[PDB]
């Protein structure tokens, strides 16, 4: 005798895509993200609840990546174009105590551009580094002169990350894994629900993964595909291994009218000595860190493997390089003295360039104005992002390179606890009850 | 307790269907007040032509997906009901158990791989069972 | 039949179909974003073209809006939850000089509107006030 | 007219609640009408794309004020009705005063402040009975 | 005792003005701007005992095809890069290589200093224009548009290939189709079905001589808004295509020259071989066969013993006097005084020279231009003509004689002439009638 | 036996902010955008028995009608030629041609080299300009003012920026409430108040100094401020009745139609014909005499019904401070107004400036290039209100003095929109009943 009862109000959800709002506590990401968050987040935790997670799938990765990117042009997208800039430099060496290192690497080049009248021109001058210096056949053109316009991040905006928390909209909830050393794919026993993530920072690098959650109890390594050397994996470490950044350059500014109230920002003298850039990685730290991945990678290919790491292969520097953005200014690490020994104080120096093609497209180019003064950065290395080597037969030593390259992997790495469902309220089941 | 005791036995979980009814505009409402909270910051997403419209989007379409499960409810007669029955009997092959065999400690979330692909076949028996009922009451009242 | 089917039958034969057009001038609405989802990637490049997109976002509004008028406007007359209902007002015969027999049978809805157009507002006025009154009484008769 | 005599008292505001009930919705409605007065210059408005921002969110939120007001009557039990008697009784610490001044001498305007305080309490108390009300009502057809 | 019933859910329309949506069948910008798929199979519902009233010649949906196309238009051009460096004075000679004796004088030559990637540098280069492109000073030559608008250059990766579209309707709204057969534009429609979307127009844009569109079935059909006024248009609907093969034989070469940083110019190049010059092909007969029907359907309206005659078209520009054809990208201009050049009377192959032109004022708006780039290789086109539009010469008031001409240029007539079958109406659901029924 | 009852549609109300919708009625920029016309017959409701609280400093309709102006002020230039190439050195000499004494050295004769519709070509041309927009380098060579900071757009020459009175209509769900008080203090409790469906029809009139083409404080001259005692803050000072202004610019001009690019056109001044004479503002004196008086008979009564009251000239700064900055037929005059205020209480003719780049609503980085008006001149406007700033008076508690004040253009709005309040309505409420389920 049971006859059908229509429920409305039913817990009950399931997968979907929709769109989530950024919420937050001259700063861009700051500036865009005006919705506060609820300062206690009411979490649920669920009891009886199995679900599958897979942040190879994770579609909260991808509007990471969209919001970011359309926030940068956003911001960037009142400011001065450079066009003005693009003539033919005249350029000589530098000669004012330098160092043995750089020693051509920053020029001093002048040049003829308009002033605010447009029948005069004006001779200025200012400092380049050479990455971004192309020779003619002392004539030189900017590096992007022959792809795409430049222009010039105002001077006032800040893009230090602040934790950005994102938030779904009535009628969805976020589903959370709390599983400790979760896989990052399959089923998770231990979940609760909320309405915004914890707060991540929108952190830009390449090789390291640098100020991301530091991993509970161990080690962790995540693939899609371990099996496969085409996949990048993700490293998450337990125990973070600060490191210590700087560009110890006395800098100054000068300020070019351009146009009717156009400026461009010039790079002016070095006030005393030239020194080099770089950053220091405790030595012994690295050295057990390492090793801990090392037996963490052991036991998915075996208790007689021999892990030997390498440097990176050939590329951009994007690639070869460990990108790390500090005070808004542009660092290029190069990080093979992390990767020299085989599992049987690190100085790495660091150039400079101004001229920045960030993302993966090739037509716009954006200048970082310089920064005065001298700065210091310190940073705390929570991962690393690895690939394989090629195919082989001999399974006794495999190598493993830094990878990465493709910033998605950075966002990835926070979102993968977390999923996206709808909720469903309506439904029907029996009842011992009838009109 | 927006989703407390999913995993819970239906028959328990009911208890919140109260709750999670009120939830959706409830909260649509005040995500629109936190926002204004800060008029200064929020005037700036006036330039973000895209996030203008997503969020347009996102905000029309959570009530029309409302708008459509309560018109629905109201078809089949079960307007301002959470837990309404009808005059359609449970057809035995959707689920082939008894009661307590359907509330044997299984939740919702469960209980939808075993309505399956019966969904659509039921909604409309539901509104040609409403559609008699209310003929029959217009000539009824005529009397 | 079809969403306008037996457009051109009696009105007494065309209750038959009344929640046909009921339901579709609603859910369409979901089907169409439906149908958008598609191709989310296709979605993306129309959400940069501006104008396009507040039209659309116009369009969805206005269907809800004329929705939800109606809707309103059967509560107020207390028939809500009700396809088919029945008033304390009755029929005037002045608005139109015809039997019932000749009403719902040989004419259509179509017809009956231009029938009867101009007395729109004053019977919509006159349903309004047997609401008023009622549900006074109701609240007298509780009390 | 649209507010009606809202300096009348509280019994006599009750006269005309449907004219203000449906003034949201219909005022909604007439604003498109009134934009089709002049169909042609539709083109020259939509090029100003803040301005057709700002109408569709003020539209959108006077939609979802108003469903959210439903719905809550509809949590109740007082869907359908203007007038809504509950199972709820009233608390003399909200108003220590009679059905007397309260109906005749008092305006709207005036109860409004005076008992500001309990909006959220009484919410929940008729949440709460409701809720009840539904479960008994199912066993007892059961 | 009657009284008052109240229903929801009523089956009645009004007559309704609202936006539709565009809808596309399973880089062309006909295609990524219509996302939303349409529906593989469509249902039309036949609509039994409902006589309905069209009138194609208010009907709104023209107009907002009309406006979506010009949107969608300006859209397609806003991301490409501008032309304004190349407004310089050009020293041209005339092209003397090979040439057909037609085409003498209708190709230049002109070289011109622009500046390059550096705003200090300036190159030496040279292309190749189309004589109507370009305009003398008092050698010394200038670009037409120089005075009255900057031109833009089209992209040279979007397609504007005719992709057929569906307009569809939006929640609330029906689209009411007239099936009747010989319903020519106004009145009652007694065959009539509801929609939710139109069939796939093909948003071909030409003068003349419409391409591509709809056959008509049983008799060719004579659709005007007055037929009486010398003022109107009349839109022929043929009901057996007439084949027409167009080509632009030289074969063609590019150079892309880099005037900026990320921009690049494109400029026609050499022509390899000989230089003839572009036409198209009417089957003689064909057309003969093809044009005394439409002879006997004027008759109808204009006498027996009243002499028909096609003369050529009237005075104005290229987007008047001859047949527009956008084909592979390529413009067009089309002599048709080969096609109208006869007189009938009562009981009793052919070759169309083309110009081709760079510079285009699409949408008879001015102040802005569209450079359409040139085109490798050697192009051909196969297309149906499928109606004319056609005005009456007004000054035969009193006559043994009545003349037709070509007309047309306002492109909302072309689409009219599909759409003339469909109309928007939007569902109003309650209504009230007697009952026997009361509380 | 008390239950509670739950109403829906109860008349009650509550302070709140929400965009209004500009309306119109039967190339003019704000008719061009208030295209949907108000209500023909907007009848009010007279909300017998209801006292409402107002604020009308506080009010915020005055930053909505702010910042739509600028808004549609800015979306009427930006489609619009930029003057960027007319930056150039120009080589100034006097007009000496038929000069009277009062502009000499005002007006100049410049030449310059400006380019052609072809990008190899330039133009020698030349135009007169106003002294106060050129600015000489280090005695022939001169800039435009504006080079060293913005840039410069030429208005649209079709685009008429003329005053439409425009109402400003609530979104449902809202009410604009106004108050009918004859004597109404600016603040608190004000009776008579109805509500309406649209404001009074307000022009969009730009002064400083001097209030144009107002409402007239029906029978009083009234003196209404926020915190009055408190020198710093404006005094706005309605009048009862209007005082006639006739503003002129008598010289018979000339204009040029200049190509400076594919389609673009330069509107340049060209000669004069005539004498060239002075710009300027008749005011009758009598009238001017007998409105201050009033002003001041009310001022006294919060400085003291003895006290002396002096009226002094403008300070210093720009001219959108010093002068009455007055906008009429397109053209931009800054009138010498201390002709009015010279007296202590116990016809008159203003000269005035010609400027054509100027920087509207109190900003930099942008500025705005009024094409030349051919022909003279004429303009005929209503004095309806002043506004006043109050000198600290260090410990003089004798006299007091007043200036021309003003410069803020939200003071121009608050003058027509101090009676109005927008509410939001709330249908939601309970009351004790005698009924229960
Ligand atoms: C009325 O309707 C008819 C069709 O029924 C239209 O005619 C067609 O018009 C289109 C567009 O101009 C023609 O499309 C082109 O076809 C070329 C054919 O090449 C063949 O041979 C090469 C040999 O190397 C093969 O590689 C190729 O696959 C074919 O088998 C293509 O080469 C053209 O490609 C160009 O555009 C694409 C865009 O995606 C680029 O990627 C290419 O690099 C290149 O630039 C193109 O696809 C089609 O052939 C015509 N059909 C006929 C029968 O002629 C009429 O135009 C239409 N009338 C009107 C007014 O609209
Ligand atoms: C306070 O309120 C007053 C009253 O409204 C305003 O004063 C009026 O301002 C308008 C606009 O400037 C004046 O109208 C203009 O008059 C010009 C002079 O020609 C007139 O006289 C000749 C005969 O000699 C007639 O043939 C002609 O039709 C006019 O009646 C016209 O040339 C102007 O037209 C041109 O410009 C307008 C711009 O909108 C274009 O639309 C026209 O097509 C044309 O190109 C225009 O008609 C009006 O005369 C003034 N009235 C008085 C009494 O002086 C004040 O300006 C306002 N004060 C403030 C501060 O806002
Ligand atoms: C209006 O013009 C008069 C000019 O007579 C200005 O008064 C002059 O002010 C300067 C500055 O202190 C004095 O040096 C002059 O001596 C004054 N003129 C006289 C009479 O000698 C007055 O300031 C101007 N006011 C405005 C509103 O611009
Ligand atoms: C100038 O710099 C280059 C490196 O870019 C270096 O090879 C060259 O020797 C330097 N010349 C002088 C004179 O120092
Ligand atoms: C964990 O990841 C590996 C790939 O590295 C995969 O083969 C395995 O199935 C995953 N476990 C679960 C529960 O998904
Ligand atoms: C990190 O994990 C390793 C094993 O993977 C363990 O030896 C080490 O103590 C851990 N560090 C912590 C969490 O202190
Ligand atoms: C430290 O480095 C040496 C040299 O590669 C290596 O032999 C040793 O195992 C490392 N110690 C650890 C485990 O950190
Ligand atoms: C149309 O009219 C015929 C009689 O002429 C009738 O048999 C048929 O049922 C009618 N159609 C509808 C939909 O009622
Ligand atoms: C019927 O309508 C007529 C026309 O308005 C009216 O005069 C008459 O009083 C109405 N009859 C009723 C319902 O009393
Ligand atoms: C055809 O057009 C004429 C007017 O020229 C009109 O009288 C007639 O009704 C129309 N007929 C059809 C079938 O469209
Ligand atoms: C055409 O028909 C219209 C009516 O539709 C009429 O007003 C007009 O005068 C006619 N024109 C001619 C030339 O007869
Ligand atoms: C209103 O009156 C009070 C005195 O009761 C006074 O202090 C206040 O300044 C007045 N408000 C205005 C705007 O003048
Ligand atoms: C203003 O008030 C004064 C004093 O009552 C009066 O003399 C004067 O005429 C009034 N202004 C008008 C409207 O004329
Ligand atoms: C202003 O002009 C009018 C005529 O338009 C004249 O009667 C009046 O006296 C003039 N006012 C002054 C102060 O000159």
């Amino acid at each position: 005798n049971l006859w059908v009862t229509v429920y409305y109000g039913v817990p009950v959800w399931k997968d979907a895509e929709t769109t989530l709002f950024c919420a937050s506590d001259h700063n861009v990401w700051a500036t865009h993200c005006c919705v506060p968050t609820d300062p206690n987040p009411q979490e649920i935790h669920l009891e009886n609840v199995t679900e599958e997670f897979n942040m190879w799938k994770n579609n909260m990765v991808e509007q990471m990546h969209t919001d970011i990117i359309s926030l940068w042009d956003q911001s960037l997208k009142p400011c001065v174009k450079l066009t003005p800039l693009c003539v033919t430099l005249q350029c000589t060496n530098v000669t004012n105590n330098i160092t043995d290192d750089m020693r051509g690497e920053l020029k001093n080049c002048s040049f003829n551009m308009t002033t605010e009248l447009r029948d005069k021109k004006q001779k200025v001058y200012s400092l380049f580094y050479r990455l971004d210096v192309v020779q003619i056949n002392k004539e030189y053109r900017l590096i992007n002169c022959n792809t795409s316009a430049i222009t010039q991040a105002c001077p006032k905006v800040s893009f230090e990350p602040i934790p950005i928390h994102y938030c779904a909209p009535a009628g969805f909830a976020i589903l959370k894994c709390k599983d400790k050393k979760f896989n990052g794919t399959g089923p998770c026993t231990n979940v609760s629900t909320v309405q915004c993530t914890h707060g991540i920072k929108p952190v830009v690098s390449t090789q390291l993964l640098l100020n991301g959650s530091l991993a509970e109890e161990e080690v962790i390594i995540r693939s899609e595909n371990i099996t496969n050397n085409a996949k990048n994996i993700l490293v998450q470490l337990n125990e973070s291994v600060q490191i210590n950044c700087t560009r110890p350059n006395n800098n100054t500014r000068k300020s070019i009218r351009i146009g009717p109230g156009q400026w461009f920002y010039a790079t002016g003298d070095i006030i005393g000595d030239i020194r080099q850039a770089h950053c220091n990685v405790s030595k012994a730290t690295w050295n057990e860190t390492l090793g801990k991945v090392v037996k963490q990678l052991r036991k998915h290919f075996g208790n007689n493997t021999i892990i030997r790491f390498a440097n990176s292969s050939g590329g951009d520097l994007e690639v070869t390089t460990h990108s790390f953005n500090c005070g808004g200014e542009f660092f290029y690490c190069n990080t093979s003295g992390l990767f020299n020994s085989t599992w049987i104080s690190i100085t790495l120096p660091c150039r400079i360039k101004q001229i920045i093609n960030m993302w993966q497209r090739i037509g716009q180019a954006m200048y970082a104005p310089p920064i005065q003064g001298v700065i210091r950065c310190v940073s705390n290395i929570t991962g690393l992002i690895l690939t394989r080597d090629g195919g082989s037969t001999n399974s006794t030593t495999e190598t493993f390179r830094p990878g990465g390259g493709d910033m998605r992997d950075n966002w990835r790495s926070e979102l993968y606890k977390y999923k996206v469902v709808k909720i469903e309220p309506l439904g029907v089941a029996p009842t011992r009850c009838k009109r | 307790g927006f989703l407390g005791a999913a995993g819970s036995t239906m028959g328990a979980a009911s208890m919140t269907l109260t709750v999670q009814a009120r939830n959706l505009l409830s909260g649509i409402v005040q995500q629109q007040s936190n926002l204004l909270r800060a008029p200064e910051c929020q005037q700036h997403l006036l330039k973000l032509t895209v996030w203008g419209i997503k969020q347009l989007q996102a905000r029309v379409l959570a009530v029309e997906r409302y708008l459509r499960d309560q018109q629905l409810l109201g078809i089949w007669g079960c307007s301002g009901k959470l837990i309404c029955c009808t005059n359609v009997p449970w057809n035995s092959t959707w689920s082939n158990r008894n009661l307590s065999e359907i509330w044997d400690n299984m939740t919702w979330l469960q209980w939808d791989k075993e309505i399956s692909n019966y969904t659509q076949i039921i909604y409309g028996l539901l509104e040609e069972s409403q559609n008699q009922q209310e003929k029959n009451e217009q000539d009824l009242l005529a009397l």
